[PDB]
């Protein structure tokens, strides 16, 4: 059932075990509790909704703004933070007009911004608690009951330096994105480094770093730019459980993430005891993050953090985030996290170019590789395709490769030795004599008797059937090989880098769908050939 | 048209998770923006 | 000095001592005053709060990172967006009198800007990503729904320079220009460069009468009113517009990799005079922003699409070479006609003439081959525009059906021949006074006799298969 569809009963696991031990008094055990909770199993359809309410429908926010819940039509409020009577310097109870909270003109405002049918442009709202005058932005949203606002503090100043902050914020956000179009492109690795300085220099975290979620679901820094004094997390690896996919549905609704502070205590959310279920708290701004990351980040050393979605077009896909974190609260302007949000489009935008023309450049590379191959075989004997410099090594990404031809072996790199290779070839034709091929991350899950021989040089292999006894083969090492970083019973980089290291223990990395096309188009031109012979 | 988001809430039904979504405009973003911001109502 | 537009006001300082060294002469009536006079303190004429704006744009080294400055008239209280820019001199202040004066609906709108800007570029994020068509559509339709302006079209600038309405949204009573094309001349290349620095040029109305920028006698050469927002249309756009109907424009550059390029605009016209609030300029001015970064990519991934289908008709080409004799190129359906984008082709292998698609009679290929020889014996290929330009003398007889043609030298007998007929063939179009149907017919006269130009890609790709072909025959 995919990889991501499966991660959600592991998620819901992982959010039972921390939800017992927090009840126990017990300290999560983050390596034993990936260990045990491992993909597949069964898990009754109870656990992952409870699982799913409690993520979207917590009841808690964070208590840098506040958040009032009424009825659509009649004003009446439904809920409210606890906080609310303080953050608006106040009565506010159920029922009471929300329009008797704020000045005549914020009410009147508010009114407007309500009777929107599809866009209104009055959200977020500069509005002003009646009682003590203090400024607001009023976010609105709409959740099956009625309207959430979420009101965020805002500095009071001349309305002109309020103007002012919104339009600097956003002119960076556009210097941000001309220089992200002056690039020389097709370099992924200069966009991200690119956009992380921009976005350091636009927010001022303490530390940004853009993750990229590969097609496990795991996730890598790819880019980083941190103060000097702090310690680098770039080429780190995590498990793809650290952020679940609820959590990953949730930043793609919120392209934009605020935590202020992470020691700072939730405030829940009073509701009306006429609503069927808890509040929800998807789209509100001040949604309170779950104790299990707030741990994490205080484990960490992160107090604030600031995670916006890379969003490219694959019913759009998360490539990954990009995460500022800061060591001690930190709260920004709305208008800067839009401008945030805009830059982070055009990082998207550019990115979504990247990744296509790096495609285009791949597919070019094959075709060139098969060319010069098939021109080899045709005026030389077969062994040149593995004798001369454009080998088969070069068709994909691969440790090593082989050819398997009428009994000689001619290896390539790193490739099991001579008896291995034949011990390979017999498990292939006991077990996959069907099958015209197969790819596979490791011989060990394979259930190849031997994988353990080879070791972690030789962890997948892409044979290729050409004959019933001439093979192609290609071979690459463990994950880790590739893999360094200069760095587990507690949440922690290190315990999640050590656990990542133990999930691929013994896996290379995936066979892209590209390269096994590339591989058996190569295949099929070869047999093509040979058959002819 | 251009809209504001509309947010969607998790649900496991029928053994899928499902985006479930939460719960017409025929005048230009222009003209909402001149009805909206009518200062009449300081007057 | 220079002329600007009546619907706002234009006051140049002294970058040094703030002192005014020129304005409009509507200042004092859109500031209230009527003081205002050459080296007043520009500080003086605006609140405190206003001042301590200013200095601080002014010691801004990046300026444009504050554009929209927020300031109130000292005198009536009411509110500017003052845009200031750096000449030669001094500093330019652009004051456009803003229509909201609610404090709190000032920052809601500039906080819409913002948000406004986000939805239309997640739309445009939603499109597949491998249509130019479908991206410049979108980007009409959101363009029209922010602005609200009776006709919103793309202009997309040719390698000619030429223009050509590539997508347009309007009133459904007005008349379309979608496919029109109009002479590179239309938009003079000044006007261009201008378009490359003010991204977006709005003019409120073509018929208000402009208003003088009076400057100080000190000053040696005319105020550089060059990047002012306010500047006044030239008579001669002035008098366009006026004759097209349209009173009001809102142009916005779109901006790709070239140094960047400018690949067009995105324009839209009102039949009655028309100034849309900022927000709604800020959030068009960040869309073609993104509608700009959006493009190059497709233009990118459209070169690698190209240069992919190339290779494969070469393939193939190559495939049949070595299947049969040379001539079978010409035999099967993935031949020469699809390497490039011609009308026609031609194969002349041993005295025998191949021809495809549109291209000359034998007798008349033969002149044709006659007078290569004649005037371009040493040469390995050649591409022409127009047979005429070039100086052939049977273009005549070919007439419209071949006007451009390509050669690719095999040896001293055989040739391979890209034939192309004139523009006006695949521009279609309903439609002395400056007019748009005026400026389609000039272009047509531009174009009577001249195909579509041969572009690099194309000849690359020509001269990839003259070399496969002459290596072949070389074996042959
Ligand atoms: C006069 C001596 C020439 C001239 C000058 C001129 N043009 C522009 C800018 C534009 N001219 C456009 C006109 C066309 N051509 C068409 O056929 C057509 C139909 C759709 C249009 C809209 C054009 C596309 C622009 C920019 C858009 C706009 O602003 O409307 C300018 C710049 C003036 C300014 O913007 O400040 C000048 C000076 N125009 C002519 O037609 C003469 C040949
Ligand atoms: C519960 C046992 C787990 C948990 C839940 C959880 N994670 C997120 C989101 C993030 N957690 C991140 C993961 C890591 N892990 C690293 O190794 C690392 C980098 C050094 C980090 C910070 C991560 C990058 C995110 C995205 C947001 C962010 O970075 O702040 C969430 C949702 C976050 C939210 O509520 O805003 C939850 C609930 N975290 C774990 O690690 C546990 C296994």
């Amino acid at each position: 059932m995919s990889k991501a569809i499966q991660q959600y009963t592991v998620d819901a696991r992982l959010h039972a075990v921390f939800e017992q031990s927090g009840e126990s008094g017990k300290s999560f055990d983050y390596s034993q509790s990936l260990k045990t909770t491992t993909y597949g199993s069964s898990v009754p359809e109870q656990q992952i909704t409870a699982y799913l309410s409690r993520i979207q429908r917590g009841g808690y926010i964070q208590p840098f703004g506040c958040m009032i819940a009424v009825d659509e039509s009649s004003f009446r409020i439904i809920g409210y933070s606890e906080n609310a009577r303080e953050m608006l310097g106040i009565i506010l109870a159920m029922g009471t007009d929300v329009r008797s909270l704020f000045t005549s003109s914020s009410s009147i405002l508010l009114e407007r911004a309500f009777v929107a049918r599809e866009i209104t442009l009055l959200n977020p709202v500069w509005i002003h608690s009646k009682n003590t005058g203090k400024p607001f932005y009023a976010i609105l949203h709409r959740i099956d009951v009625g309207v959430v606002i979420d009101l965020e503090p805002a500095r009071t100043e001349d309305p002109a330096l309020s103007i002012a902050g919104a339009v600097q914020s956003q002119k960076l956000a556009v210097r941000a994105i001309s220089q992200l179009q002056a690039l020389p492109g097709g370099d992924i690795k200069l966009l991200c480094d690119t956009v992380v300085e921009s976005v350091r220099d636009l927010t001022g975290y303490d530390r940004v770093m853009v993750y990229k979620f590969h097609e496990d679901e795991h996730g890598e820094v790819v880019a980083e730019s941190k103060r000097d004094d702090l310690e680098p997390y770039i080429g780190l690896h995590y498990p793809a459980t650290d952020i679940p996919q609820a959590s990953r549905f949730l930043f793609k609704q919120n392209r934009v993430r605020m935590i202020v502070d992470c020691n700072a205590t939730p405030v829940l959310v009073v509701q009306d005891d006429r609503l069927t279920q808890s509040m929800c708290l998807v789209g509100s701004t001040l949604r309170a993050p779950h104790g299990c990351h707030s741990q994490y980040m205080a484990n960490m050393g992160s107090i604030a953090s600031l995670a916006m979605a890379v969003i490219i077009n694959g019913s759009m896909r998360l490539w990954g985030l990009v995460v500022c974190h800061h060591t001690s609260s930190r709260c920004i302007p709305f208008p800067l996290r839009y401008a945030c949000e805009f830059l982070m489009q055009a990082f998207g935008l550019q990115l979504n170019m990247e990744l296509q023309l790096a495609l285009q450049m791949s597919e070019k590379r094959v075709l060139r590789t098969q060319t010069l191959l098939c021109d080899m075989l045709l005026r030389d004997s077969p062994a040149g395709i593995v004798t001369q410099s454009p080998s088969i090594m070069d068709l994909v990404k691969c440790d090593g490769a082989a050819f398997l031809y009428h009994g000689k072996y001619y290896p390539l790199g790193v490739a099991p030795s001579e008896v291995q290779i034949k011990d390979v070839v017999e498990w292939l034709l006991a077990n996959h004599a069907d099958s015209t091929g197969l790819s596979t991350d490791s011989l060990g899950d394979a259930g190849y008797p031997g994988a353990a021989a080879l070791g972690d040089a030789v962890c997948g292999m892409a044979v290729a059937y050409i004959t019933k006894r001439d093979f192609l083969f290609w071979f690459r090492s463990h994950t880790a090989k590739e893999i360094k970083w200069g760095g587990g019973q507690r949440m922690h980089p290190r315990s999640s880098f050590q656990a990542f290291l133990e999930v691929v223990k013994s896996r290379s990395q995936p066979w892209e769908t590209a390269e096994m096309d590339a591989i058996h188009s190569l295949q099929l031109i070869l047999r093509d050939s040979f058959k002819e012979s | 048209r251009l809209s504001d988001q509309e947010y969607m809430e998790l649900v496991f039904e029928n053994g899928q998770i499902l985006a479930k979504g939460q719960r017409q405009r025929t005048k230009s973003i222009m003209d909402l923006y001149e009805a909206e911001y009518n200062e009449d109502f300081m007057k």
